[PDB]
C-alpha cells in the first residue's frame, strides 16, 4: 500500500521535473521516465488507446466536435500522472479509470467494487498485480528512517 | 494447471448452489475414481472419464472439468 | 540507546537477548554498553587466572601458568561439550606464550565471548528499505555471505542414550549382530556394536546395536511359508537397536559406555548404558529466527546471492535488509541511533581543534581520535547525544578516495544489485548487532 | 543520429585493482552495463579452493589437534579463506607438515607442481614445542561457492573431513557513470568500472572471463533468432 | 564446470507486433543480468527514424490555434509523433503535406519524398471543417534511442516551426519478468520471459537479434584484455 500510494501521488513529492508536457502514449511516457527527464510525480497529458474506459467523472465531459462522439469507449487524452496510468493498467481494461490518490481507504473501496462486479479469477489476478506493483514501487519509494 | 483452472462461477450457476456443487462433484469424483480402480471386472454400470484425461490425474479435477463442460446432469431423488 | 526505545520493545529485547546462541567465531559489539565486560567476567563461563604469573604452555586442551611463588596450575578448557540446551561450550584461548598475567585476568573465552567481552552475535551492515516483499511484515533478508563465510553459524550437540537393561525373559545384549538386518546398515559399527567416532549419520542410521533377549514367537501362516520358501530361521531375539530420530544429521564426536560388571555403578537392572554425541554445524537458513537488541525480531525469508544485495558506492554489499515500516510503529528509534553509531565506529573519526560544542565534549571525554574498527561504549542512560552523532557523521574518516559514503543526514547512495540503477534517494545504512 | 562504437581502456591503480572506462555508451546505459558486468564478475569466475582435508589422529572437525591452541574448527575457518590457483581439472592433494614451536603459515604448505598458494603471509595456526601438525589438503577447481554438504563423497574414509569452499577470486566491484564532453542532447555517459580481486588472478583476465560468459549468452540469444 | 542445461531462446507470438520471448532454464542469478541488459539495449541501442520538428502555415509558436481545422495543435503534435517513418538519409529531411476542402487528412494522403517511407497510412491526422486550408511541412531525421524535445532556434528562423519529442527506438516497451524453474531435482534455475512491444515498422524478433548483436559486440570488446575459457554447453 505504501508503494501504491507512492505510485499515485500528487506533485511536491519531488522536484517535478518535466512537468506540463503531453505524451503520445503511456509507453512513450515510460521511455521519458527512464530517460530521467520526466519524474513519476508530475502532471502530464496522456493519451489512452481505444477500449480504455475513462474516469467515472470524465463521462460527461468529452472532446469538442460538431459531430456525435462517444468517449466512453474510444481514445481520449487526460491530464494525470504516469503513476496513475500504471496503477490503472494494473486494474482490468474494463474497470473505469481511477484518477485519485489510493492510500488505504480508496484501495479498499476499489477492491470491494471489484469483488462485487467481477469474477473471482479476475479479482485474484488484479490482487496479484497490485501486490507485485506495490512491492516494486515500495522498493523504489525509498522510505527510510534516520 | 491449477486449482483455480476451472473457475467457480460457471459451476455455481450450473448447479445453482455451492454446497450442492461440492457434493455433486464429489459423487462424480468417487465414480471416476472407482472406475479407474476397476482392474478388470468391467461392470457395465460404471462410466469412465467423459473428457480427455492425462496419464496421471486426480479424479476430482476430471469431475470438475466434466461439470464445467456441462455434459453431466444431476437429479435429486 | 535504551532511553530512545519504548518500554515494551525494551522488554522484548531484554527477553530476546537471553536466547542468542554462541557461534563458531564470536565478535564483540561495535556499539554497546560499557558493561558487557563485567557481565562476561562475573559469568562463570570465562576461565580467568587465580594467580599473577607467566604462561608457560598454551594449547587448545589446556593452559599452564606459573606464579612467581612456585605453584604450577593448569586450566583444562572444555571443548565441544553439550550444554543444557544442546549447544557447544567451546572455549578459545587469548593469552600468548610469554605474556604476564594479573589475578582475575581472562585467559580463555567461553561460548558467546571475545577477549573477555560478551558477544551474543555478529554485527551486520544493515540498510533500511522494503525489498521486493521479501522483508514484508518484519521478515528479514540477508546475504549469502553469511551462509558462505560462516558469519552466523552455530554448533548444536545432541545427546541420546540407550540402556541394556535386564528383563524377565533375559538380558538385552548390545552387539553388532543385530537380527533381521542387511549387511551395510551395520557397516560403521565398532566391535561391540557402537558407532565409530567421526561417522556421519542420518535419519535411520544405527548408532548402537541392541537386541531383545527373546519373546514368545507364534509364527503366522504367511510368515511360516515365506520363511520355508526362503529357508531363513526367524529367531526369538528381536531387534531393539537405537536409531537416529527422524529428521537429523550430524558427525558423531564422542561415545561413553558404563558397564555393570565393571567398577562403574549403575541403577538397578541396567547392565550397560551408552550415550552418543551427534554434533552438526547448523548454518543460517530460511526460517531460522533472527533478532536484534531492540526487540526487532524476524524469520529469515530469503538469502539472496551476494550480487543481488543493494551495494554501496564503494561496492560493499549490505549484509541485511530490514523493513523501515517497523521502527515508527514499534516506537523504538533506538535501533536507528545504534545503526548510525555502528557506522561511525566502523570508520574512525578525527576531531582536534574544531572548537565546536560536541567537539569540546568529546575532547574532554577523550573519545576524540578514534581509529577505524575500534568498538565504542554508550552507557545505557549516558549515551552519545544526537548532536554528537551528527557532528561525528560530518567528520568520518575518508574510507577511500577522500570521500565519505554516508551523507550528513546519515543516509547513503545504494545501487540496486539486480536491476543495477541507483535507488532514487539515499538510504540509511550502518552496522547493527544482530543475534 | 551520430554513430559511435563502445571502446574500452584500462588503467592500473594497484597490483590487484584496476579501473576500466567505456566512454561512448548511450544515455542510461552505463548503470545497466556495469551492473551486469559486476553481477557476472562476482558470481562466476573459474577458481580453485580447498574442498576437503585430512588430519592424522582426528576423525571429525569438532575435536582438537594437540599442540595447537586453535581447535580444528578454527583451522577449517582459517583454511576456508586460503587462496589457491589450480591448473589441474582433477582434484590435487597438498601436504602441510610442521613440527616444534612456531607459526604455521601458508608459506609452509607444500605446493605440488602446478598448484600455487598466493597468500604466503597468512598464518593458519600456532604450535608449541610439544606440538605436531600434519594435514593433507584437497584442491579442486570451480566457480561460485559450494557448501561442505555436497563436497562429501567418501564415507569409508572417516578421517577425511570436507570443508565448504569459495572459488571466486574477485573481492568487490563498483561502477560509476559521468557525462561526455561531446555537445549533444543525448549526453552519452562514460561508464567506469573499478574491480579489485584476490591474489589468485589479475583483474584483467577476471573481466576477460566475465566478458566471455556474457558474449556467449548474448550470442546464443542472437544466433537462435533469424 | 559446464552449465547443466544450455539455454535456448524461444518465441511465442500473440500479435503481428506483440511478442513474447522465453529463455529456458539458466544458471542461478543470471536471469537479472540478461533481462535488464536486454531490456535497456532493446529500448535504446536500436536505431531508427522519427520526426523532429513541425511547421504549420499561418501559425505562431504562441498562437496555439490553427484556422480551418477543428482539432488543436497539441493533439496534432501527439498524432504526428505517433506516426512512424523509416528514413535513411542520415541528415535532416523535410516532408510536405498540402490539403484543402473539408474532410479527413490521413497519413495515406501524405506525399513522402524519395527514400523516405511512411509505414502506416491508416492514421488520421486532422479533420477539416469548411475549407481545409491545411498546409504543413515536417522534418524527419534518423536517430538512436529516445530524445526529448529541445529548441534548436528553428522557431527563430521560422516562427511557425516548433520542436517535438521523437521516438527513434523501433520498439515501444519491454517488460521482463523472471521466475524459477525446477531442473534435475534442483530449483536453482531462472526462466526469463521478455515481452517486447514494437511498432508495425519492425518485427520484434529482428529487433532482439539486432540488440543481441550489439550486446555481443559491446561485451566482446572485453575479450581484448585476455583470452580465457569458461565452461559452456
Amino acid at each position: 500500500v505504501l508503494g501504491l500510494f507512492f505510485l499515485t501521488t500528487d506533485s511536491e513529492g519531488r522536484s517535478p521535473k518535466g512537468e506540463g508536457r503531453a505524451f503520445g502514449s503511456s509507453a512513450e511516457a515510460i521511455m521519458a521516465f527512464d530517460a530521467g527527464d520526466l519524474t513519476l510525480q508530475a502532471k502530464i497529458d496522456i493519451r489512452f488507446p481505444v477500449g480504455t474506459i475513462p474516469p467515472r467523472g470524465f463521462e460527461p465531459p468529452a472532446r469538442e466536435e460538431g459531430e456525435p462522439e462517444w468517449q466512453q469507449g474510444d481514445t481520449f487524452t487526460l491530464k494525470t500522472t504516469l503513476g496513475r496510468a500504471l496503477f490503472n493498467e494494473l486494474l482490468p481494461e474494463d474497470y473505469p479509470f481511477v484518477d485519485y490518490e489510493v492510500g488505504k481507504k480508496q484501495l479498499s473501496e476499489i477492491v470491494n467494487d471489484l469483488a462485487e462486479r467481477y469474477p473471482k479469477v479476475i479479482v485474484a489476478a488484479t490482487l496479484d498485480n497490485l501486490k507485485a506493483a506495490g512491492f516494486f514501487w515500495a522498493t523504489r519509494s525509498g522510505v527510510t528512517v534516520a | 494447471e491449477g486449482i483455480i483452472n476451472p473457475p467457480i462461477d460457471e459451476l455455481l450457476e450450473a448447479t445453482d448452489s455451492k454446497y450442492s456443487l461440492v457434493i455433486y462433484a464429489a459423487k462424480r469424483a468417487r465414480q471416476i475414481n472407482a472406475y479407474y480402480s476397476q482392474l478388470g471386472e468391467g461392470l457395465l454400470e460404471y462410466v469412465g472419464p467423459l473428457v480427455d484425461t492425462h496419464v496421471h490425474e486426480k479424479p476430482l479435477s476430471i469431475a470438475l472439468r466434466e461439470i464445467n463442460a456441462g455434459l453431466l446432469t444431476s437429479e435429486a431423488i | 540507546f535504551l532511553e530512545h526505545d519504548d518500554a515494551n520493545r525494551a522488554l522484548m529485547g531484554a527477553n530476546m537477548m537471553r536466547q542468542a546462541v554462541p557461534l563458531i567465531k564470536s565478535e564483540s559489539p561495535l556499539v554497546g554498553t560499557g558493561m558487557e565486560y563485567r557481565s562476561a567476567a562475573d559469568a562463570g563461563d570465562v576461565v580467568k587466572a587465580e594467580k599473577a604469573g607467566v604462561v608457560q604452555e598454551v594449547s587448545a586442551d589446556y593452559i599452564t601458568t606459573t606464579n612467581d611463588d612456585g605453584t604450577y596450575i593448569t586450566y583444562r578448557l572444555a571443548k565441544f561439550s553439550r550444554s543444557n540446551q544442546g549447544t557447544s561450550v567451546n572455549q578459545k584461548v587469548i593469552v600468548a606464550e610469554g605474556d604476564r598475567i594479573i589475578e582475575g585476568q581472562v585467559l580463555a573465552d567461553g561460548p558467546a565471548t571475545e577477549n573477555g567481552e560478551m558477544a551474543l552475535g555478529k554485527n551486520l551492515l544493515v540498510a533500511f528499505m522494503p525489498w521486493e516483499g521479501h522483508n514484508y511484515e518484519d521478515a528479514i533478508i540477508l546475504s549469502q555471505r553469511l551462509v558462505q563465510d560462516d558469519v552466523l553459524s552455530s554448533i548444536h550437540i545432541e545427546e541420546h542414550e540407550v540402556d541394556a537393561r535386564d528383563t524377565k525373559l533375559g538380558p538385552e545384549e548390545i552387539t553388532r549382530d543385530i537380527p533381521n538386518v542387511s549387511e551395510e546398515v551395520l557397516a560403521d559399527l565398532d566391535e561391540r556394536g557402537i558407532i565409530r567416532i567421526g561417522a556421519e549419520v542420518v535419519a535411520g542410521d544405527i548408532l548402537v546395536g541392541k537386541v531383545t533377549p527373546k519373546g514368545e514367537t507364534e509364527l503366522t501362516p504367511e510368515e511360516r511359508l515365506l520363511r520355508a520358501i526362503f529357508g531363513e530361521k526367524a529367531r526369538e531375539v528381536r531387534d531393539t537397536s537405537l536409531k537416529v530420530p527422524h529428521g537429523e544429521i550430524g558427525k558423531v564426536i564422542g561415545v561413553r559406555v558404563f558397564d555393570r560388571e565393571e567398577g562403574d555403578e549403575l541403577p538397578p537392572g541396567v547392565n550397560q548404558l551408552v550415550r552418543v554425541y551427534v554434533a552438526q554445524k547448523r548454518k543460517i537458513t530460511d526460517g531460522d529466527k533472527l533478532a536484534g537488541r531492540h526487540g526487532n525480531k524476524g524469520v529469515i525469508s530469503k538469502i539472496n546471492p551476494i550480487e543481488d544485495m543493494p551495494f554501496l558506492e564503494d561496492g560493499t554489499p549490505v549484509d541485511i535488509i530490514l523493513n523501515p515500516l517497523a521502527v515508527p510503529s514499534r516506537m523504538n528509534p533506538g535501533q536507528v541511533l545504534e545503526i548510525h553509531l555502528g557506522w561511525l565506529a566502523s570508520r574512525g573519526w578525527d576531531v582536534s581543534g574544531l572548537a565546536e560544542e560536541w567537539a569540546q565534549r568529546l575532547q574532554v571525554i577523550g573519545a576524540d581520535k578514534v581509529e577505524p574498527g575500534t568498538n565504542v561504549a554508550t552507557p545505557v542512560f549516558d549515551g552519545a547525544r544526537e548532536d554528537e552523532l551528527a557532528g561525528l557523521l560530518q567528520h568520518t574518516i575518508p574510507n577511500r578516495d577522500g570521500e565519505r559514503m554516508v551523507l550528513p543526514s546519515g543516509k547513503a547512495r545504494l545501487f540496486d544489485g539486480r536491476s543495477g540503477e541507483p535507488f532514487p534517494e539515499p538510504i540509511s545504512v550502518g552496522y547493527m548487532y544482530i543475534l | 543520429l551520430i554513430a559511435q562504437r563502445p571502446s574500452l581502456t584500462e588503467e592500473v591503480v594497484d597490483e590487484f585493482r584496476s579501473r576500466f572506462v567505456i566512454e561512448p555508451l548511450e544515455p542510461g546505459f552505463g548503470y545497466t552495463l556495469g551492473n551486469s558486468l559486476r553481477r557476472t564478475l562476482l558470481s562466476s569466475i573459474p577458481g580453485a579452493a580447498v574442498t576437503s582435508i585430512r588430519i592424522d589422529g582426528v576423525l571429525h572437525e569438532f575435536t582438537t589437534v594437540p599442540g595447537v591452541k586453535e581447535d580444528v574448527t578454527d583451522l577449517i575457518l582459517n583454511i576456508k579463506q586460503l587462496v589457491v590457483s589450480s591448473e589441474h581439472d582433477e582434484p590435487v592433494v597438498m601436504y602441510l607438515r610442521k613440527q616444534g614451536p612456531g607459526l604455521v603459515t601458508a608459506a609452509d604448505i607444500a605446493p605440488p607442481a602446478g598448484v600455487e598458494v598466493h597468500n604466503p603471509d597468512l598464518v593458519l595456526a600456532t604450535l608449541n614445542g610439544k606440538g605436531k601438525l600434519e594435514m593433507e589438503l584437497t584442491v579442486e577447481r570451480g566457480r561460485g561457492y559450494v557448501s561442505a554438504v555436497q563436497n562429501k563423497q567418501v564415507g569409508q574414509e572417516i578421517g577425511r573431513i570436507p570443508v565448504d569452499s569459495i572459488y571466486s577470486p574477485v573481492l568487490k566491484v563498483t561502477y560509476k557513470v559521468e557525462a561526455t564532453r561531446v555537445e549533444q542532447r543525448t549526453d552519452f555517459d562514460k561508464l567506469i568500472v573499478d574491480v579489485e580481486t584476490k591474489q589468485a588472478m589479475r583483474p584483467r583476465d577476471a573481466m576477460a572471463s566475465a566478458g566471455k560468459t556474457l558474449v556467449e549468452l548474448f550470442g546464443l540469444a542472437r544466433e537462435l533468432n533469424i
